[PDB]
């Protein structure tokens, strides 16, 4: 199960 | 910036045995950036179909990535990999040597 | 005994040709299930293991929608990060991130990650107590106070150990035919001389899985610790793997050396020497 990766630099 | 130039290991899948069918890989890894070059070759010239993993990395965020090919290994014909990088000058090739 | 699970992501500018490409993988120890590229055809999430084929519709729908998500966010910040470090846009780079979790023979959740490295090198990454971050330079120093801002921390805490390890346990069980396969390596030895007076002696171990082994060289008892070659563990590429070790001996004395395996699949470690009865006794037949 992938992950939520939304986050910017 | 940071670059690493490839590892490469060309073997078989299984002990190769002079008419059988196995598989011919070369291996690199270790590299960085993760556009590379290479080719297996079957007495100089370039073996067409070819298939590699999908790209993925170590620990160490260096890429790695495995090359193959379906063949039969003969008591004459001459096997080996081709590998290009932006760490090099000139394309690497290392031969198939089915001992060491 | 311990598994776990990796998602690993590759992002890379491509000046002048468009947008950059994503290769998302992911692994369950050793083993490949899935991938993700966002040059392909089919732009889906895609199976690369048998055990995960039985999957419904839904699953083969969240995943692409979250990966596929995950690659708009990281082509976003490959952006950001020129304009940090004020590099041109002319100019390709490269944005990686790896993200996963680990278990016990319990099933119980064990370790977390969640990292990020800009050009080959750390930029920013989710500490071992999984509730602070670890920034590489002053430019990942802005991200860690806004992702603190933002809760970036507690939000990934949550998937990796609630969410990850579930989907872990769920991939052991509902795969428990291949991932919970301990094959031992098939080992022997090959000798080469280098001169008149000295030899070469290759130690092999072959079709093992898991990857992890340990080939260790030993003269009378002590370990040839720098005196031995050593090569990294390629994979055979049908989902075992392969290594040898080798050291010079002076010819005539290879008896003396002892090759030592350790692997999770022997119920015992093994030494072996050059002779039969221990890798290269079938010369004496046919």
């Amino acid at each position: 199960v992938y992950g939520f990766v939304r986050a910017c630099l | 910036m940071i670059q690493r130039t490839p590892k490469i290991q060309v073997y078989s899948r299984h002990p190769a045995e002079n008419g059988k069918s196995n598989f011919l890989n070369c291996y690199v890894s270790g590299f960085h950036p993760s556009d590379i070059e290479v080719d297996l070759l079957k007495n100089g010239e370039r073996i067409e179909k070819v298939e590699h993993s999908d790209l993925s990395f170590s620990k160490d965020w260096s890429f790695y990535l495995l090359y193959y090919t379906e063949f039969t290994p003969t008591e004459k014909d001459e096997y080996a990999c081709r590998v290009n990088h932006v760490t090099l000058s000139q394309p690497k090739i290392v031969k198939w040597d089915r001992d060491m | 005994g311990s598994h776990s699970m990796r998602y690993f992501s590759t992002s890379v500018s491509r000046p002048g040709r468009g947008e950059p490409r994503f290769i998302a993988v992911g692994y369950v120890d050793d083993t490949q299930f899935v991938r993700f590229d966002s040059d392909a055809a089919s732009q889906r999430m895609e199976p690369r293991a048998p055990w995960i084929e039985q999957e419904g519709p839904e699953y083969w729908d969240e995943e692409t929608g979250k990966v596929k998500a995950h690659s708009q966010t990281d082509r976003e910040n490959l952006r950001i990060a020129l304009r940090y470090y004020n590099q041109s846009e002319a100019g390709s780079h490269t944005l990686q991130m790896m993200f996963g979790c680990d278990v016990g023979s319990d099933g119980r959740f064990l370790r977390g990650y969640h990292q990020y490295a800009y050009d080959g090198k750390d930029y920013i990454a989710l500490k071992e107590d999984l509730r602070s971050w670890t920034a590489a330079d002053m430019a990942a120093q802005i991200t860690k106070r806004k992702w603190e801002a933002a809760h970036v921390a507690e939000q990934q805490r949550a998937y990796l150990e609630g969410t990850c390890v579930d989907g872990l346990r769920r991939y052991l069980e509902n795969g428990k035919e291949t991932l919970q396969r301990t094959d031992p390596p098939k080992t022997h030895m090959t000798h080469h001389p280098i001169s008149d007076h000295e030899a070469t002696l290759r130690c092999w171990a072959l079709g093992f899985y898991p990857a992890e082994i340990t080939l260790t060289w030993q003269r009378d008892g002590e370990d040839q610790t720098q005196d031995t070659e050593l090569v990294e563990t390629r994979p055979a590429g049908d989902g075992t793997f392969q290594k040898w070790a080798a050291v010079v001996v002076p010819s005539g004395e290879e008896q003396r050396y002892t090759c030592h395996v350790q692997h999770e699949g022997l119920p015992k470690p093994l030494t072996l020497r050059w002779e039969p009865g221990s890798g290269g006794g079938l010369n004496d037949i046919f």
